[PDB]
């Protein structure tokens, strides 16, 4: 009836012993809870002495075990291994023997933890080394850069050589380690016998991914012994040869053999391997498949039967064991089922005799396996050489066991394998093998037509990739090849009738054209300098002419492209490959003036607008990220080719460009709106409320000029007005949204308005008078908000407290004109204060919301911050205001803004956030910046595979002065995130101790300057010289906790490798944010302006008030720092600092940023189009320009430090503590600009931790923590 | 003995 | 442990664990089922208690059986987290005290709230739940009474409205049999309550009614005569079962007759016809199958007058004369016609359109042999309206090859209550003043030298497309004539011999 709670222990440890005796995962959570109690137990009593004599047992024990075992459980290794981590008597395991156990487990996470804990609490080069062997295996390159600095004592060249693998270009790679391991010099000292392992590892690896087998081979058994060495039983011995050399043996003259070699000697070693009985367990426990194809070599079909059987099993018993949340260890498990399965197909068909006696049953084979692939991108072309080459050994077989075109037919498949091989080889830019494949396979791309067409497009597209990392007069070089075979006639009736082949033909025809241009623009006669039988190839005058030719055939090709394509996604390509290139002409054409090349250009600006036009009617974001290009493009060339874009926005979408409302409804006042009026008005009506309050903010300040035809542009505008509105919900809900803001800040802000008209001077005419109807209208006369909306239940206190002044006001200061005395309003205005009773506590402060209560089909609210663009709106599942909350809380600042939190239809709870006080129009800017970004962001490569994506949130404009933001769930600022992590006692001694930074650095400010209060930053700048402020700062520093962050996230991870997602994803998004608000300089960010999803650990951007720069150009105290990068950021990352994972996402991120500069600079323009209230746009967005297209950071800092803090009583020591000192900071070591994204982010995180600069800064920015 | 020692 | 620390707040817990438990009470397996549906079942007591009242627990297990109900292809979590609402409303009923059930989130008028925010709602799924939800709370709140007449009246027309929404939803997604249950088991609940106390109080003010304090019953059969000529399917044929059981059980207990002769007299006749068009009295591109939705609507809205007051004239409440004379000015004997013209003319869709076109012409069949069964006879009013030729030939194209006119040879049941219609209408115009052109129509295509015809030399073999279908077609709607009594007035034997000469040659067809 009730549940029976009143249970025995055995009726819970029983079923728990009995369950741990079935799940090994549960048996191992189990062991270590009972493991970590015990030993926290023992420590009450059995002291110092024999509790450590246990420890050192307990540690030869688990030295024992990671050295004994070899089937690595994961399960029993991950338990060993943790269970180490969780204890500091422990640590010290065995790094050797923990990294070869957790990497041959696919259990890296635990054994980084492990040794990241042991590198805690002379370098440790060892534990470093397999640190960064474990990291390696899992790819994370980024964090590979902090930990090979030259402080650990480790050379140079393995640093030079992991970074030229982080590319995938193991060619150099392997050529600088073998270089490494034959240097005998080595006048710095002697690489340790950890690194030098670490050497040959890696060498290993790179002959593994490209595969030159011979090299492999040779690499892995010079090492046992010379002289024809004797792999028949050395491997055994010196059981480190066994995870080093023996996959890799096997592995390579496995595929080898399977490629021909008639070579015997692997099977003699397998053969006397199997006679002892360890060797015999290891060799069919993890490899059961090398196995398996070896003795189908021998034609042995039994043992290969067994032995793939045995290795499913394998694969089900291992994958089934390895944790549920360890991701990508799953899915390098998974790589190995296609393999797996095919030998088993190949095996099944070739054993059934009703094959190999027709045809049919090969044909259909060969189909299945042709549309059979590994994913590209995302297999390592391991597993692609292994389908390839095990698919290529199956066909042989079938061929030379089939007597009865077949060979045709197989060469047929084999050509199109190699080809999907070497596209996806290109895809992840392991370019040598691409090469590599492309030889030997050019001597069959002849025999037929449509192999060579093939072939060359291929080979020109692979030269066009490997293009981009080459500087320049050597991409010419390598582009050059091309067309001199690219050009091969292929029309001999194939490109004749072909028309995907021909565009795919013209496509690349013009992009090497376009290649050649850019990089003779780029070096204007370097590259012309070094070339022979060049000249005659570019000059087909010798300054700019030749590239004149060389863009007109690239865009004459281009646009044969295009009308081919025009008789999906194989036009979309065309379409915007035309669209970027013309219009990266008419940018490039920008920034000069001429008249030729006007006439010549003038092709480009109506085909850009169609083309992309044609592509937006397709459903294309990389277009729809391009829309704002097309209004700069009509605004620069309105007297032409204007029609044509009205016709072509006839036909798109209405849908289609939600997201840019904004844009367009800034361009209903101006004299060319048309071309976008029909698109807004079937907006108005197919979806009234992505339109509404863009068009309420809009209109409310239009000031047409009714000059030519303003008739018409007013009459749109009013029918717009008209079909909006859809009665008075909305009007009404935005007025009482307004009247629950803090009358006083409204009234604050008419003062400051008269306070800029008539007390300045009496010049200003008719702008009183025009004043005249708000004041009476808000916050004056209490019968004026009873007669306009529902009035609030303050007004009328308001008049009878406001009489005696007002009256006065209302009768005699309409014509005051005394201009000199407005003490009587500062008064007034500060009596406000006094009765003021600013808090509503209840939502009787507003009586519509309070009864709200839907009633009847009143055009039901649609709580706003939807449609976010993508895709089709669907206003049926967005979710209508039900209703409000009784309570509203009011957030701490001096604008005073109230959070409500309303609920929808779905009874569901939406969190809100109102400030009636400030026109959000720049935040919303921001934020659909960051959508731009995160769109852009979202197709690089690189940061693609990192899943790099920026955290939005809605923000809505009601109106002027009145906004709407979208507050998300379960997020936490940071400052609350850190204190409540804290334990009472430092948090007391934090806040309440003067010996706390918050103190200290007051008191330091106020005993160095001699001024308690601001201001005493202007002095402290003239006064305390770079090595006091440093010595201060790190003192201060010293007194706050270092691992407030590393706490947070233990507390919250519950698991080593859930630890490690969580602080990996915290930095990867924080690195992100810190460019992103860098790249449009966003200052303020203070502890509060950081949220921290509590479910995801990622981070959160907030209150981009200062959107630009302006807290360095606007404000009393600057900020020198172009983002937060402080100190528990870094200690979150220990042992590691941040130069590995944050600096490496900070470089994708701006590569990806600054490989199409225009989206980010072209998305700008309507801070200039419609200004907002918070010359002025120009400047912002010629800055934003100038630090994207390559630029000192200090020197844009120093730049708006002159233009707001010119003439400043301590400017000069601003700017040279913005600059540097040349000496201690590589950020003033630097050019002014024309600067790399790599020594661009150099110079950033430079400017960003230092004390010098942190050291002194506004108190409130919080620089300590 | 039985623990849990009480009774909702 | 203490109130404060002592208690440790396990919110986050059974926010994860409630899911999992009554995933697990209803699963498969037997063992697993006895020991999980009464833990579930006893969590349920415990937590809907005066101490654990209106408590986070409590609402998390709510919310948890909540998203259980109304949730994707899950079958036995739906019904079994059904009986779980049940138990919850019967002990937070049972353990609780009136007086403190005000506003706690476990308030049956809150979760009743929650139950038409669901039915209300572009989800399928959400519907079906809330219907599950109130067809498995049914048997409460009706044993006990003073909340019957608060929201008794608001359930139903929302769930009305619902079973509207389920018109669009799918075809016979496994919503409509739970709404119309849900409806059903709530009409006889009203049919029981105010019998004795019809009065006018404040109660709960239903959607989609004009504001008022005094609604006791006659503003929701007022509400049915102004809009049950939806076209909504199955929500207007409910609509109409509802108003032909609630005209009666009001003071007077007054007929529908008079009822309806007094709306009329009192608002007009025309009533009786906007009410009943709707915005279908307010289109050549049909002619041709088109996928528009407006056509498929405008057939939709079709079918609903043709229907809504067809009921009304099968019934004896008002006669065709009365609401087809020259006072309502409708298109409906226009639309009828419009349609009959050229309904005999991508895929997918074009089906879909087609059998919406098929559902229809039945339903002038059965409202044809409605006006041909009812006392006021005369052809007057309808002689050529629709009852003209090309209604003859679409009866005598359903008669013999249904496929022609769309009907899908797929639909088995629609396929088979044809020939009950058509024999029934065939039969309805024996007596008929106009049947003379039936008797041309069928001999047009149907005949004795047709028969012979289609009794070709060879019908046995092979060649089983023509030979063995049209010709079983034509046996077929012989067999509906006979069954009509029409087998000789349209097929006569020979005057010389006794023997019905075409049976006598088809015996010896088959024969030989
Ligand atoms: C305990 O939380 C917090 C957080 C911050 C603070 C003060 O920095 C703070 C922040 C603002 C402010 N401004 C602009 N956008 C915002 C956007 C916010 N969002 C949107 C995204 O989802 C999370 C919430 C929140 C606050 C925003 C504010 F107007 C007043 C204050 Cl005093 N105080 N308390």
């Amino acid at each position: 009836d009730l549940p029976d709670i009143q249970i025995k222990h055995s009726s819970l440890i029983t079923p728990l012993q009995a369950v741990a005796q079935r799940d090994p995962i549960i048996a191992k959570q189990l062991f270590s809870s009972l493991f970590s109690g015990i030993l926290k137990e023992m420590d009450k009593f059995k002291t110092l002495s024999e509790k450590n004599n246990i420890t050192q047992k307990l540690l030869q024990d688990f030295n024992r075990f990671l050295n004994t075992t070899f089937s690595f459980f994961p399960p029993f290794v991950s338990c060993i291994q943790d269970i180490s981590c969780q204890h500091a008597a422990l640590l010290s395991l065995d790094p050797a023997a923990v990294s070869a156990g957790c990497l041959a487990s696919l259990q890296q996470p635990v054994g980084i933890r492990l040794l990241e804990e042991a590198l805690l609490r002379p370098p440790d080069v060892l534990r470093w080394v397999e640190l960064a062997k474990l990291y390696r295996s899992i790819g994370e390159y980024d964090v590979l850069r902090g930990i090979f600095t030259s402080e650990i004592g480790t050379k140079q060249i393995t640093q030079s050589a992991l970074l030229a693998e982080a590319r995938s270009d193991y060619s150099e790679a392997a050529k600088q380690y073998d270089e490494a391991l034959n240097k005998q010099d080595w006048v710095d000292g002697e690489p340790t016998e950890a690194e030098k392992d670490f050497w040959e590892l890696a060498s290993l690896d790179c002959y593994n991914h490209l595969a030159e087998w011979k090299s492999l081979e040779y690499c892995s058994t010079a090492s046992i012994d010379s002289e024809n060495p004797p792999d028949l039983n050395k491997i055994w011995s010196e059981p480190f040869y066994q995870e080093t050399y023996l996959p890799y043996m096997i592995r390579s003259k496995l595929k080898l053999l399977l490629q021909g070699e008639a070579d015997q000697s692997l099977l003699t070693f397998i053969d006397k391997a199997m006679h002892g009985e360890l060797q015999k367990a290891i060799l069919e426990l993890h490899y059961s498949q090398e196995l398996s194809l070896l003795y189908l070599l021998q034609d042995d079909v039994d043992r290969a039967k067994y032995y793939i059987q045995n290795g499913i099993q394998s694969f089900m018993q291992n994958y089934s064991s390895i944790d549920v949340l360890l991701h990508q260890s799953r899915l390098t498990k998974l790589q190995s089922v296609q393999a797996l399965t095919e030998i088993q197909e190949f095996i099944s068909f070739i054993s059934k005799q009703g094959n190999l006696s027709s045809q049919v049953p090969l044909k259909r084979l060969l189909n299945t396996w042709t549309n059979r692939y590994p994913d590209a991108k995302m297999d390592p072309m391991n597993i692609w050489d292994d389908i390839i080459t095990n698919r290529c050994f199956f066909l042989s077989k079938i061929e030379e066991k089939l007597t009865p075109d077949i060979s045709s037919l197989i060469r047929s498949c084999k050509f199109s394998m190699k080809m999907k091989m070497i596209d996806s080889a290109r895809k992840q830019n392991n370019f040598s093998l691409a090469m590599k494949l492309l030889k030997e396979l050019h001597k069959e791309s002849k025999t037929r037509d449509d192999w060579l067409v093939s072939w060359v497009q291929s080979y020109c597209r692979l030269s066009h990739c490997r293009s981009r990392s080459q500087g320049c007069s050597e991409q010419v070089l390598t582009v050059l090849k091309t067309v001199s075979l690219l050009d091969e006639n292929n029309v001999s009736s194939y490109l004749s009738k072909n028309i995907l082949a021909f565009r795919d033909q013209n496509i690349l025809l013009g992009t090497t054209y376009r290649i050649i241009a850019n990089a003779l623009s780029s070096e204007p006669a370097c590259l012309a300098e070094i070339e022979e039988d060049k000249a005659r190839r570019i000059l087909e005058e010798d300054s700019e002419k030749v590239i004149a030719g060389l863009y007109q055939r690239a865009f004459q090709h281009l646009s044969e492209a295009v009308q081919a394509a025009e008789e999906a996604a194989g036009v979309i390509d065309a379409y915007m490959t035309l669209a970027d290139f013309c219009d990266q002409q008419l940018r490039k054409e920008e920034e000069n003036a001429s008249v030729i090349d006007s006439a010549e250009l003038q092709a480009y600006p109506a085909l850009v607008v169609e083309k992309m036009l044609k592509a937006l009617k397709l459903n294309s974001n990389e277009a729809r990220l391009k829309f704002p290009r097309l209004l700069q493009i009509i605004e620069r060339y309105p007297e032409e080719t204007l029609s044509l874009m009205t016709k072509e926005i006839s036909s798109v979408p209405c849908w289609q460009f939600i997201s840019w409302i904004s844009h367009m409804v800034a361009l209903l006042d101006k004299d060319q709106a048309v071309a976008v009026q029909h698109s807004v008005e079937e907006i108005t009506d197919n979806y009234p409320q992505a339109i509404v309050y863009p068009f309420i903010i809009s209109s409310e300040s239009y000031s047409f000029k009714d000059t030519s035809t303003g008739h018409k542009n007013k009459e749109f505008v009013a029918r717009i007005k008209s079909k909006l509105d859809q009665g008075g919900v909305i009007q009404d809900f935005i007025n009482a949204l307004d009247q629950l803001s803090n009358p006083e800040l409204l009234f604050k802000d008419w003062s400051n308005d008269v306070r800029a008209e008539l007390a300045k001077t009496p010049v200003n005419k008719k702008n009183i008078e025009k004043m005249y109807e708000r004041m009476y209208a808000a916050l004056g006369d209490p019968k004026a908000p009873g007669l306009g909306a529902f009035r609030r239940k303050f007004i009328q206190t308001f008049g009878k407290e406001f009489d005696k002044h007002f009256g006065k006001g209302g009768s005699k200061l309409l014509r005051m004109k005394l201009s000199d005395f407005n003490d009587i309003t500062n008064m007034l205005l500060l009596k406000m204060n006094k009765d003021s009773k600013p808090p509503g506590n209840l939502k009787e402060c507003s009586p519509w919301m309070s009864d709200f209560k839907v009633e009847f089909l009143r055009n039901e609210l649609e709580i706003p911050g939807q449609y976010d663009g993508r895709g089709k709106p669907l206003p049926e599942y967005h979710v209508r205001i039900a209703g409000f909350d009784e309570r509203v809380t009011v957030m701490a600042s001096l604008r005073r803004p109230k959070r409500i939190i309303i609920r929808g239809h779905d009874e569901r709870e939406h969190p809100f956030l109102v400030k009636g006080g400030e026109d959000l129009r720049q935040d919303q800017r921001v934020e659909q910046l960051f959508q731009v970004m995160n769109g852009i962001l979202a197709q690089d490569s690189a940061c693609s595979q990192r899943a790099l994506q920026l955290r939005t949130y809605s923000v809505v404009p009601m109106t002027s002065r009145l906004g709407l933001i979208e507050w998300l769930e379960n997020t936490v600022t940071l400052k609350d995130l850190l204190l409540n992590t804290m334990s009472q006692e430092e948090k007391a001694a934090y806040l309440s101790d003067p010996r706390a930074p918050p103190c200290e650095y007051k008191d330091w400010l106020t005993k160095m300057s001699g001024k308690h209060d601001v201001g005493a930053y202007m002095l402290m700048y003239k006064g305390a010289n770079r090595t006091e402020t440093v010595t201060s700062f790190r003192k201060r520093e010293s007194k706050v906790p270092a691992d407030l962050l590393k706490r947070a996230f233990v507390r919250m991870s519950t698991s080593p490798e859930a630890f490690l997602a969580l602080r990996s994803h915290f930095a990867s998004s924080h690195a992100l944010i810190c460019i992103s608000h860098w790249i449009l300089g966003i200052g303020d960010r203070h502890l509060n302006n950081f949220m921290v999803a509590m479910e995801t650990g990622g981070v959160i951007g907030i209150d981009f008030g200062h959107a630009f720069g302006s807290a360095t150009q606007f404000l009393p105290v600057p900020e020198l720092m172009p983002f937060r990068l402080t100190r528990q950021f870094i200690n979150l990352m220990l042992p590691m600092k941040e130069t590995g994972l944050m600096y490496s996402i900070m470089v994708h991120a701006l590569r990806a940023f600054r490989s199409d500069p225009g989206l980010l600079t072209n998305t700008m323009d309507v801070f200039v189009k419609e200004p907002s209230f918070d010359w002025y746009p120009r400047q912002k967005i010629c800055y934003a320009k100038r630090k994207l297209a390559g630029a000192n950071p200090a020197v844009i800092t120093c730049d708006e430090l002159l233009l707001g803090h010119e003439k400043a009583p301590a400017f000069r020591d601003y700017v040279a503590v913005a600059r540097g000192s040349k000496d201690h900071n590589i950020r003033a070591q630097e050019p002014e600009s024309g600067l790399s994204e790599e020594t661009q982010v150099k110079c950033l995180m430079d400017q960003a931790t230092d004390p010098n600069i942190l050291g002194r800064t506004w108190e409130g920015w919080e620089p300590w923590m | 003995p039985n623990p849990m020692f009480e009774h909702p | 442990p203490e109130g404060g620390q002592g208690a440790p707040p396990m919110y986050q817990l059974y926010k994860r664990t409630f899911p999992v438990l009554l995933r697990l009470a209803c699963d498969v397996d037997q063992v697993t089922r006895q020991l999980y549906e009464p833990l579930v079942m006893q969590l349920i007591h415990w937590f809907t208690n005066n101490k654990k009242f209106e408590s986070q627990d409590t609402v998390a297990l709510l919310e948890a059986i909540l998203d259980g109900i109304v949730d994707p292809v899950d079958s036995t979590l739906r019904d079994f987290c059904g009986r779980c609402i049940r138990e919850f409303l019967k002990w937070s009923i049972k353990q609780i005290t009136p007086q403190q059930q005000e506003k706690s989130p476990v308030n049956t008028k809150s979760l009743f709230k929650r139950l038409y925010s669901l039915a209300l709602h572009p989800n399928a799924f959400k519907r079906l739940g809330a219907s599950l939800a109130f067809n498995n709370i049914y048997r409460e709140f009706r044993e006990e009474e003073s909340l019957v007449e608060q929201f008794v009246f608001e359930a139903l027309v929302i769930y009305m409205e619902s079973l509207a929404l389920a018109h669009a939803d799918e075809k016979s997604l496994g919503t409509i049999q739970q709404c119309c249950d849900a409806i059903d088991h709530l009409c006889r609940i009203i049919e029981k309550k105010h019998v004795s106390l019809n009065k006018a109080k404040k109660r709960r003010l239903p959607r989609g009614f004009p504001p008022s304090a005094s609604l006791c019953l006659l503003d929701l059969v007022k509400w049915l005569l102004a809009h049950c000529g939806r076209p909504q399917t199955e929500c207007r044929h409910k609509s109409i079962e509802l108003f032909y059981k609630f005209v009666p059980l009001l003071p007077g207990n007054r007929s529908p007759n008079l009822w309806l002769k007094d709306v009329l007299k009192e608002e007009g006749v025309s009533f009786l016809i906007n009410t009943f068009e709707g915005g279908g009295c307010g289109l050549l591109y049909l002619r041709g199958p088109f996928s528009l939705q407006a056509t498929l609507c405008w057939l939709d809205l079709l079918l609903a007058a043709l229907e809504c007051y067809n009921t009304f004239i099968g019934e004896r409440t008002v006669g065709a004369l009365q609401v087809l004379g020259t006072e309502a000015q409708s298109s409906l004997l226009k639309a009828v016609a419009f349609f009959l013209e050229s309904i005999a003319m991508s895929p997918q869709e074009g089906e879909r359109y087609n059998y919406s076109k098929c559902t229809v012409v039945v339903r002038i069949m059965e409202f044809t042999t409605t006006l041909l069964n009812t006392s006021p006879e005369g052809w007057k009013l309808l002689k050529k309206d629709l009852c003209n030729t090309h209604l003859m030939r679409v009866l005598v194209q359903t008669l013999c090859e249904p496929a022609s006119i769309g009907f899908n040879i797929g639909d088995v049941q629609v396929m088979a209550h044809l020939p009950d219609v058509c024999v029934n209408l065939m039969k309805a115009l024996k007596m008929s003043p106009y049947k003379d052109i039936l008797e041309t129509h069928l001999r047009e295509k149907i005949t004795a030298q047709s028969i012979e015809e289609l009794c070709a030399v060879n019908l046995y073999g092979p060649d089983a497309q023509v030979d063995r279908s049209r010709l079983a077609a034509v046996v077929s709607a012989c067999k509906q004539l006979h069954r009509a009594g029409l087998l000789h007035n349209i097929l006569p034997s020979q005057s010389t011999d006794l023997h019905h000469s075409v049976g006598t040659e088809l015996l010896s067809l088959v024969y030989k």
